[PDB]
């Protein structure tokens, strides 16, 4: 996590970090 | 007049933008006017 880094959509995931 | 936590189409000065304003606790200088993250999407703006 540490490592990795208007008119834009993200959607969640289905399976979030904590049911992965 | 300014609204605070109620989205607008609020145009500071000819910055024409849209959401909810909020009390930013990163404080520049209010001459240096707005910033930008890394998706480019404007961060804050100072009203006269």
């Amino acid at each position: 996590f540490n490592k990795v880094t208007k008119g834009l959509t993200v959607l969640p995931p289905l399976l979030t970090d904590e049911m992965i | 007049n300014l609204v605070k936590n109620k989205c607008v189409n609020f145009n500071f000065n000819g910055l024409k933008g849209t959401g909810v304003l909020t009390e930013s606790n990163k404080k520049f200088l209010p001459f240096q006017q707005f910033g930008r993250d890394i998706a480019d999407t404007t961060d804050a703006v100072r009203d006269p």
